[PDB]
Order: C-alpha cells, then sequence, then structure tokens
RNA sequence: UUGUUAGGACCUAAACUCAAUAACGAAAGUAAUUCUAGUCAUUUAUAAUACACGACAGCUAAGACCCAAACUGGGAUUAGAUACCCCACUAUGCUUAGCCAUAAACCUAAAUAAUUAAAUUUAACAAAACUAUUUGCCAGAGAACUACUAGCCAUAGCUUAAAACUCAAAGGAC
C-alpha cells in the first residue's frame, strides 16, 4: 500500500478516499436526513473496521470529515458510503 | 495658589448626574498621572529605587506591547480550518 | 440505590393524566413525551392516588415512628385526628349559634394551620469564633422550617407530659392548643426568634 | 535578555493590606474596568506562613455579574501587588488571590426575615572484581 | 449645541444661571477628605462660613471615623446646616484622596444640596517637602 | 487646635508633568527658568614616588531651619522585644569658609585597533566568539579589609601589608 510508511495506512486510506469525495463535491457546486435514528459508529467499531489501532483524536478527525460530507451535496453514492460508518440506534 | 481658582481640575455636573461628573474627575486625574503621584507621593522613595522602578515599567511595557502585537499579528490567520481531513 | 440515575421519580397524581391534552402547559407536556422513554422509579407502598392521602401527614407520621412501627405510628395520628375531631364536636354542640360559627370541626384544617403557626421563619446555627461559642441569625429554607415545626411538637408531647397520658391525648391537646396561638410549642418559637433579635448585631461571624 | 528576565503581625498586616486594596480599587489606577465593578471588600486574610494574601470582595447576586467580576478582579491581582509595593505600602507582599464572601448577601436576608418575624406577646558487587575472577 | 465640562470662564458672559446665580456665586464646598477624617465646611462666595461638620463632630471616633458611611453621614449633617441657612446650589472642591472623598459627596446631594461641579485640589507639590520616610511592615 | 481665606508676610528647603527621554561629564555626579564664562585639534595604547578631583556618612567655625530625621523622651506591643508601629524633638540633610578620602565607587566587563571566517556552545551561567598591542594585578584555604613598618589637618581611621600556625580541602556555575 502507498501510505505503508505512515503508520496507520488503513485509517489514512480511509481519510484520503473522503477528502477526495469532499472536493468533488465542493468544485461541483436538500434535506440532509435522509437517515433518523441512526448514530456514528463508536471508536471500537471502527477499529475493526480498519483493523489497526485509533486515538480518540483520529476518531474525532474522521467524525469531523464525514459531517462534512454530509453537509455539501450528496448524490446516492456518497449516501452508500456514510451509511457504511452509520449504526442503527438500539430502539 | 496665585492662579484662578474654579479652572483646573474641575468638571461641570450635566443634568444633576453628580456621579458622573465624579467619576470622570476621577478619570481625569488618573490619565494626567496625577492619582499615582499623590499615592507614591505619602513616602519618600529613595533615588536608587526610583530609577530601579521606571526601568522595570519600561521594560514591562515594552514586553507587553510586542507580546499584544504578535497576537495581533495572528489574528486573522486564526479562522476555520481551509484544508480539514488533510 | 439499586435505581440507576436514569430512573425518574413517579408522578401518582390521577387528574394530571387524565387532564385533556391541550390543557397542559407544553413544558408539562414535553416531560410526558420524554417520560415515553425513560425509566420509572416503583411507587411507594406509602404512595397511592388517595384522596385522603396528605403528604404532610403522612410526613408527620413517619417522624413519630419508632424503629419501623408504622402501625402503631398511624395508629396514634389516626387516633390523635379523632380525639381532635370529637373535642371540637363536644364544644360546637355546646356552644350557642354565634359561637357554633367560628368554631372549626376539620382535623386535617387544625393540623394544618397548627403547623403553620409553630414555624419559625430565622433560626440559630451554634457556631465557634474566639474560643467561645457563638450562635448566628441564619435564614430557614421552606424545609427546614418546617421539619422544626414537627419536630418542636412530636418532643413537646413525648417528653412534657404526664405518665399516665397517652399521645393521642396530649398531640390532641396540643395542635388545638396551638392552632389557637396559645402553645408552648409556640413559645419555643417565639424564644427561637427573640434570640435572634438579640443576637442579629452579631451576624457578621458566619463563613457557610 | 528580556524574554529571558521576562499574632499581632498578621493583624497588622491583615488590616493594612485591607486599608490599601480598598484605596487602589475606589480609582481607575488600577484599571477603568476594575473602577467600574465597584467592588467591595470585607476583609483581607493573610496566611500564617505568607505564601498567599486572601482578598475577600463581597459577592452579589447575579451569577454573571460575579463570574465577571472574578475574572477581572484575578487578572489584574498581579498588578495590584505591583502598586503596594511601589507605593512602599509594604516592603514583601504574597501573591494576591480574591475569594469571593456572599455572607453580605446572607446579612440582607435576616434583616428582612428577622423584621416579619413574630415576636409574639411581651562494594564487591560494584567492583569488576567477581568479573574479572570469572 | 452641547454641554461643556469645562467650567465658566470668570470675567466672561454666559446663559447658565442656577436659582438666578451665576457660577462665582454659587456657594463653595470644601470637602477635605484625609485617610482618618473627612472634614466638610460650606461657605458662600465672599467666603463666609455657612455650614460645617466633619465624621468627628457627627459621634464616629478613631478607626470609625475614617469609613465611607462616616463621611456621608458628616455630607448629609453639613447639607442640613446649610439648607436652614439658605443654600441650595454647591460647587464642591474636594481636597484630599481619603475614603471619604466620594462618600461626603454623595451626602451632600442626599441632604438636599445641588452639586453643580466638581473641583479637585489635592495639593501636588512640583518637586517642596522631603515626605515622611516608608514605613516598614 | 481645626477648616476656609481670588488676605498679609517670608523666599527656608526641594525642583511634578515633560522623562514611554538616554543627553552631558574623567570619575563622583548632573534634568525649575534666564543670562555670563565654558567643554574643541596631542597618530593611538601605555604612569607614579607627582598634580587635580572624588556620592553618602563624619569633624571644625559662623549661619540657616520648610520638611525629613540617627538618636533621645512619651504611647502601644507581646510569653518579653533596646525591635517593627504612633507622637515630640535633636545630630544631621542646606549655606559660606577648612578637613575626611571611603562605597556592590559595579555595566562586578582594564584601555585601544581589528575580524565574523577559522566547517569555532570549546565547561556552565552572564554579555556571540576570537586575535593583536601596552600596563596593572593574581599564584590552595583559614590565620588576615589582621600584626608590624612607612605616608597622611585623619588619633577607633585611611592607604601599604606578613609570619608562626593548622589543615585537604577552600571556591564557582548548574
Ligand atoms: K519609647
Ligand atoms: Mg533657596
Ligand atoms: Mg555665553
Ligand atoms: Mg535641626
Ligand atoms: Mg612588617
Amino acid at each position: 500500500h502507498f501510505l505503508f510508511y505512515t503508520g496507520k495506512q488503513s485509517y489514512y486510506s480511509l481519510m484520503h478516499d473522503v477528502y477526495g469525495k469532499v472536493m468533488q463535491l465542493e468544485k461541483h457546486r436538500a434535506e440532509s436526513r435522509d437517515l433518523i435514528g441512526s448514530r456514528w459508529l463508536i471508536k471500537e467499531e471502527l477499529e475493526e473496521m480498519l483493523v489497526e489501532k485509533l486515538s480518540d483524536e483520529d476518531y474525532a478527525q474522521f467524525i469531523r470529515l464525514l459531517e462534512k460530507l454530509l453537509t455539501l451535496p450528496c448524490g446516492p453514492a456518497e449516501e452508500e458510503f456514510v451509511q457504511r460508518f452509520r449504526r442503527s440506534v438500539t430502539i | 495658589a496665585k492662579h484662578l481658582k474654579f479652572i483646573a481640575r474641575t468638571v461641570m455636573v450635566q443634568e444633576g448626574n453628580v456621579e458622573g461628573a465624579y467619576r470622570t474627575l476621577n478619570r481625569i486625574l488618573t490619565t494626567d498621572g496625577l492619582t499615582e503621584v499623590i499615592s507614591r507621593r505619602r513616602y519618600y522613595e529613595k533615588p536608587c529605587r526610583r530609577r530601579q522602578r521606571e526601568s522595570y515599567e519600561t521594560c514591562r511595557r515594552i514586553y507587553n506591547m510586542e507580546m499584544a502585537r504578535k497576537i495581533n499579528f495572528l489574528m486573522r490567520k486564526n479562522r476555520a480550518d481551509p484544508w480539514l481531513g488533510c | 440505590s439499586r435505581y440507576a440515575p436514569e430512573f425518574r421519580e413517579p408522578l401518582i397524581d390521577k387528574e394530571y393524566y387524565r387532564k385533556p391534552v391541550a390543557e397542559l402547559t407544553e413544558e408539562e407536556k414535553y416531560d410526558q413525551e420524554l417520560k415515553k422513554t425513560q425509566f420509572i422509579k416503583a411507587a411507594a407502598a406509602t404512595e397511592t392516588s388517595s384522596v385522603f392521602a396528605d403528604p404532610v401527614i403522612s410526613k408527620f407520621t413517619n417522624m413519630m415512628m419508632k424503629g419501623g412501627n408504622k402501625v402503631l405510628a398511624r395508629s396514634l395520628m389516626a387516633q390523635t385526628l379523632e380525639a381532635v375531631k370529637r373535642k371540637q364536636f363536644e364544644k360546637y354542640r355546646a356552644a350557642s349559634a354565634e359561637e357554633q360559627a367560628t368554631i372549626e370541626r376539620n382535623p386535617y384544617r387544625i393540623f394544618h394551620e397548627a403547623l403553620k403557626n409553630c414555624e419559625p421563619v430565622i433560626g440559630l446555627v451554634p457556631i465557634l469564633k474566639g474560643g467561645h461559642f457563638y450562635q448566628v441569625p441564619v435564614p430557614l429554607a421552606d424545609r427546614r422550617r418546617r421539619f422544626l415545626a414537627m419536630k418542636w411538637m412530636i418532643t413537646e408531647c413525648r417528653e412534657n407530659k404526664p405518665r399516665r397520658t397517652l399521645m393521642p391525648e396530649k398531640l390532641s391537646h396540643e395542635l388545638l392548643e396551638a392552632f389557637h396561638n396559645r402553645g408552648p410549642v409556640i413559645k419555643r418559637k417565639h424564644n427561637m426568634h427573640k434570640m435572634a433579635e438579640a443576637n442579629r448585631a452579631l451576624a457578621h461571624y458566619r463563613w457557610w | 535578555n528580556l524574554l529571558k528576565k521576562f499574632s499581632i503581625r498578621l493583624r497588622v498586616l491583615n488590616g493594612l493590606l485591607y486599608k490599601s486594596l480598598t484605596e487602589l480599587l475606589c480609582t481607575p489606577q488600577v484599571s477603568q474596568e476594575v473602577y467600574d465593578l465597584n467592588v467591595e471588600l470585607s476583609k483581607v486574610s493573610v496566611t500564617s506562613d505568607f505564601s498567599a494574601c486572601r482578598v475577600y470582595w463581597k459577592t452579589g447576586v447575579s451569577a454573571e455579574q460575579n463570574k465577571h467580576t472574578e475574572s477581572v478582579l484575578q487578572r489584574s491581582a498581579a498588578y495590584m501587588r505591583h502598586l503596594l509595593i511601589s507605593q512602599q505600602t509594604l516592603r514583601n507582599v504574597p501573591p494576591i488571590v480574591f475569594v469571593q464572601d456572599k455572607r453580605d448577601l446572607v446579612l440582607a436576608e435576616v434583616d428582612r426575615l428577622l423584621a416579619e418575624a413574630d415576636f409574639g406577646p411581651p562494594h564487591r558487587d560494584a567492583s569488576p572484581r567477581s568479573f574479572l575472577l570469572g | 449645541s452641547r454641554f461643556s465640562l469645562y467650567p465658566p470662564v470668570p470675567g466672561q458672559e454666559s446663559s447658565l444661571q442656577w436659582a438666578g446665580m451665576k457660577f462665582e456665586d454659587v456657594p463653595i464646598a470644601h470637602i477635605k477628605a484625609t485617610y482618618n477624617n473627612t472634614q466638610i465646611q460650606v461657605v458662600s462666595a465672599t467666603n463666609a462660613s455657612l455650614a460645617r461638620a466633619s465624621c468627628g463632630t457627627e459621634g464616629f471616633r478613631n478607626a470609625k471615623k475614617g469609613t465611607g458611611i462616616a463621611a456621608q453621614t458628616a455630607g448629609i449633617a453639613a447639607a442640613a446646616k446649610a439648607t436652614g441657612k439658605g443654600v441650595t446650589h454647591i460647587r464642591v472642591v474636594v481636597k484630599g484622596m481619603g475614603p471619604g472623598r466620594w462618600s461626603a459627596i454623595k451626602g451632600l446631594t442626599m441632604g438636599g444640596l445641588e452639586v453643580i461641579s466638581i473641583t479637585d485640589n489635592t495639593p501636588v507639590p512640583h518637586x517642596g517637602c522631603r515626605p515622611r520616610k516608608a514605613r516598614r511592615l
């Protein structure tokens, strides 16, 4: 992987993709509550998807980037992406 | 003693606001340094101590003004993160 | 506690739940909708929707109870109210039509108005400054002011009564005598206020 | 250079420090903000070691007013210490700390309730010796 | 068309009159606010004594003689004597920088006198007499 | 006695703001205003046994005396302070003539002409480092800003300054 020498190739590979999506939405240019009663995945769940240890500062930065994506106009591909990191809140 | 009375250090009361006149007179007597002069003139300050103090006050002001200048030089750079996520 | 802090105190007011939705303030309306997704504490064994349940009288019973003998304490309070109702019926029947109007025969209203007459506005907290014990005037909260009235009543009857008199006969005679602002408990209240006036000048020595 | 550069006795010190700090706060000498706060001083308590100096200022009703007064007073406490050494009130002054005094509110409260009250009618290990042997 | 903080200039013509009196005529309230005692004297513009008061004369003693509330009482007392003598407007020349510097001016207002101006005459020597030595405490 | 005085007298003493300035002088030191006199060219560094100066404090004689003030007296304080605090007052601080020659008199930096590279924190802290020149000074510590000698309007002083003795440390920056 081209980000091997960062030490968090999977965390930064994910932050690379979400930052590239944000740039295309901002360059290219409705209600954002497509999903309700959902929460952002907790750090323990994220660490499982990445399969690498994350710090608390790393989790906070990832969420802020995902929130910025929702604020911007989102095509159906973006909604599916953010869905992966949204976990149904216990009812 | 030889000058005319009621010209010096005299404020005039506006619409019976006697407190506002007094509060302005104090700001005058302080901006002109009379307040500090009267306080310090209560006891004798020896010439060696006077120079040490006035030297310290000068150096302290210069340090605060430069530190204020630096805090204001970077006042504009404190804005929302443009490169969030990278 | 076995209740997690997320649990809510139960609301056992029958009319409140059956009020029309529009009659409820939006603040009250909000709490009802919020409470639907929360945990509620189970109602106490002494908490009921009964129309005859008075919180003040229920509290006075618990302050007389000894060693968890609630049946005896409730019996003493029940006998007291009866002893006061029977004492006012005698006076009412033995009074002229003019006097009969003033006489009050409701024991619940004689109990509440009696206690209120024994509540002290100000208090005295004992402090030590300069090697002596200097108390100082204090302003009393609604909870401390109510507690003091009940405690002073339950203490005058328990101690300063003849050996053969019973609590339903001493308490009834004190609620009624306090209800007229002439009992010894009222004197205790006067002394507490009178002492504060003497020490009014030295209120400075308070740190709390 | 500059960057590197930058019983009875306690009764006398406690009373005099109070007598002087009250004067500093009655004028804009410390600052115009400190003057506008119109702060009052209950008492000054200096510690036995003289490590710090407690200044009790009569707190008010509004928490917001008190929170603002606290921040402004604390920021100027360091400068206020300078003014007392410079005017030659005391040769050595401890770090001035500002403490709240809410008794003033209680003092007014007592009078209100009291008036309304019903009084009623009247070596070998360290050395190489072991190692060299084998 | 605005109010002027600066006082009227003696020897000129101005439109400001108080109770049909010019500025030079309004009686003067001399407040000497020291660190121990606050004295007050009211005089006519011809330098004739009309009222006198002080924390001591009111009855305060020793340390209490030098507080804010003590000067306030002295000001109210000076007002009452002056009000009887026929004084409604006063020019407040406040000498001294003691605790009852402001309180004495507040007492005069509470006592029914109307202050039209506040002057300061605290002695400031221009070089003078050597002050006393610093107190070692 | 106090407060006020757009009343009189006095001209004692000290010079606010300016001064957030950094000037002058060999140093000490010098900043209220005006006027008079006045600082200046030796190539440069290098001087005593000579000459002339030298803050504060102190002495001598005659004045001055507003205020301050060792000391002294009275008042408080404490388990008691000759203390710290309050009041009164003196030597003294001022002036004009003589003397005393001492300060951490230190920018703790001798005075000069260089250079900023020597792939140089060349201990550390101060104040970047280093070279050349001339003089003075230093050679473990206590004994010792001492003893003695000599010079001196000084006489407990000032400058100059040892030995016996005793030790294995003393001392500096972190
Ligand atoms: K004495
Ligand atoms: Mg003179
Ligand atoms: Mg000339
Ligand atoms: Mg004398
Ligand atoms: Mg010899």
